[PDB]
RNA sequence: GGCGUCUGGGGGGAACGCGGGGAAGUGAAACAUCUCAGUACCCGUAGGAAGAGAAAACAAAAUGUGAUUCCGUGAGUAGUGG
RNA sequence: UCCGGCUCUACCUGGCUGGAGGGCAGUGAGAAAAUGUUGUGGUUAGCGGAAAUGGCUUGGGAUGGCCUGCCGUAGACGGUGAGAGCCCGGUACGUGAAAACCCGACGUCUGUCUUGAUGGUGUUCCCGAGUAGCAGCGGGCCCGUGGAAUCUGCUGUGAAUCUGCCGGGACCACCCGGUAAGCCUGAAUACUUCCCAGUGACCGAUAGCGGAUUAGUACCGUGAGGGAAUGGUGAAAAGUACCCCGGGAGGGGAGUGAAAGAGUACCUGAAACCGUGCGCUUACAAUCCGUCAGAGCCCUCGACGUGUCGUGGGGUGAUGGCGUGCCU
């Protein structure tokens, strides 16, 4: 058991969210999560990278000259890949990168994450980033400002906190984050996750279930 | 290009930074304009000298009282014209 | 058959569709059955998609499903094969 | 519902047909061609859009460094004389259509049911014909003819209408399922000549399309057809006025430029290859051309004097020893 303590951004506390020890205390796995994040990265990465092999390149139909007599190499093509302007031989071609990570895996590496942030008390619950209805990036930098000093930060906030999002969406180090699309990558990313009151309950009720 | 011939500039940068002109030819199409006095080169003719253009981003418009400023737009509801005006102090430019 | 008068057609187009015709190099360490492959190619025709489609169906004693199409399994299995 | 006209003719009874409500459907597979009004609905041009002329310093130039502010629903991306949220185009975010077209909607409009509906009783007729089935020869099904069902082409022969027919992998009996030889049918699916907006642990000029340059061009072939090579001055052309040698080309002064070791033969400017100058060596010598000793000469770094050693270093090497190129 950790304790959250919610702060508002008039500057005073609100109430506190306790940290279930399963999701925020599980013993951080260096190499799982070593996996799970290059698997991430992987599925991201897109394969738009060709090439012609010696029959795709244009021409080269028509065996070209005498094989004997001229005392020359014997060359059955233009496009062979020896000739300047053939194919290539071992080349790139369009491909998918995604693994099949199992959930398990998926899911520990993510509580691994956040527990690593929990230890060293990077987790911030705050009940709305600004007073509501319109969006200020100067106050959203003031509140973070006071909730932590560190540079990259992780923003959980619900998929209808549009003011909220609008508000930290221009801030350099600040990354926006929907409580059911938290994953490792983004976590282990940010040197501090501000939570939302009702983002954090949501994973909560999400996982301890 | 927010600047117009025979408006008056001020040069904001290069090498005649700071030196006010008149805009005598705008060229829209390459974002260059001419203004007196600033940017000439000696030209082997014996050797003259002359000005060439200058990016339009090198220059700014200044106002009435001589302050170079951003120049907006407004639009007057009365004839549906739409006319340039200063940010700086929001008058007539 | 002729004459007159109306309404259509003709040709082009990269891929995808449907219906017909249909190789050989190759593999089988030879080769003819077989494979390659109903592929390459060719012919006739479309449409924005086409084709199929409303049980003379499956099923197996379950008081069972309920037109067609497409996707995953079943499954490289049951089988089939100089 | 009501009214009207007919069922050979009139009278009293059962059916066909028009006209009024009432519905019910619609460009739909289920019949069709239209015609109006409306939807900040869409598409086809756009427009607006915050905040630094900030200070010092380097510099040709600040978009660099250090230090101050400011905006942010905008710190996307480019340009600008070198890394720009506040200089420009823009970006977030808002806004905009006379006309045409495309989607809707409500209508005229059209079709259509109301001469109608229900649940009951025992019998004749109908339920898709050169078809199903069968035979011969083929095709295709996991099935290559096999005991070979189901489906199908050509050739012969050729039925029944419901206690009829077909199927359940030869076939028969019994059960079960279905109702052939008539026709339409949307969605889920395939694709990109072309248009618009984007993306890349894709290429970066022998790469990427054959094609960044006259590219299916030049050129080759009678023809079908084959098919190249060629990008970079500079921030700006400011592209060298004028003088001199020279027929010119070219160059030297002089200027422009931050730079001409940027001069339209132009960024950087490697190697092969070709010179010029200096040092050492080489014309009695049999050399896989090096390697190990090595005199002499030249250069250089230290120490002491005047030249002479040193924990020295480099170039060349007379001379002696050894030594049969690489790959397959």
């Amino acid at each position: 058991t950790l304790k959250v303590d919610v702060k508002t951004p008039a500057g005073k506390t609100d109430g506190s969210v306790e940290l279930p020890a399963e999701l925020f205390d599980v013993e951080p796995n260096i190499a799982l999560m070593h996996q799970v994040v290059t698997a991430q990265l992987a599925a991201k990465r897109q394969g738009t990278h060709s090439t012609k092999t010696r029959g795709e390149v244009s021409g080269g139909g028509k065996k070209p000259y005498r094989q004997k007599g001229t005392g020359r190499a014997r060359q059955g093509s233009t496009r062979a890949p020896q000739f300047t302007g053939g194919g290539t031989v071992h080349g790139p071609k369009p491909r998918d990168y995604s693994q099949r990570t199992p959930k398990k895996m998926i899911a520990a590496a993510l509580r691994g994450a956040l527990s690593d942030r929990a230890r060293n008390d990077r987790i911030h619950a705050v009940t709305e980033l600004v007073e509501g209805q319109t969006p200020s990036t100067k106050s959203a930098k003031t509140f973070l400002g006071t909730l932590t000093e560190n540079k990259k930060v992780l923003v959980v906030i619900g998929r209808t906190d549009e003011v909220g999002a609008k508000s930290v969406r221009n801030l350099p180090g600040v990354h926006v984050i929907s409580p059911d699309q938290l994953n490792t990558y983004d976590v282990l990313n940010a040197d501090d996750v501000v939570f939302s009151v009702e983002a954090l309950n949501a994973y909560i009720s999400a996982n301890s279930k | 290009m927010k600047v117009h011939k025979g408006d008056t500039v001020l040069v904001i940068s290069g090498k005649d930074k700071g030196a006010k002109g008149k805009v005598l030819v705008a060229y829209p199409d390459r974002n260059k304009v001419l203004v007196e006095g600033v940017n000439r080169i000696k030209k082997h003719t014996g050797i003259v000298t002359q000005e060439a253009p200058i990016h339009v981003s090198n220059v700014m418009v200044v106002d009435s009282d001589g302050k170079p400023t951003r120049v907006g737009y407004r639009i007057d509801d009365e004839t549906g014209k739409k006319v340039r005006i200063a940010k700086t102090n929001g008058k007539d430019i």
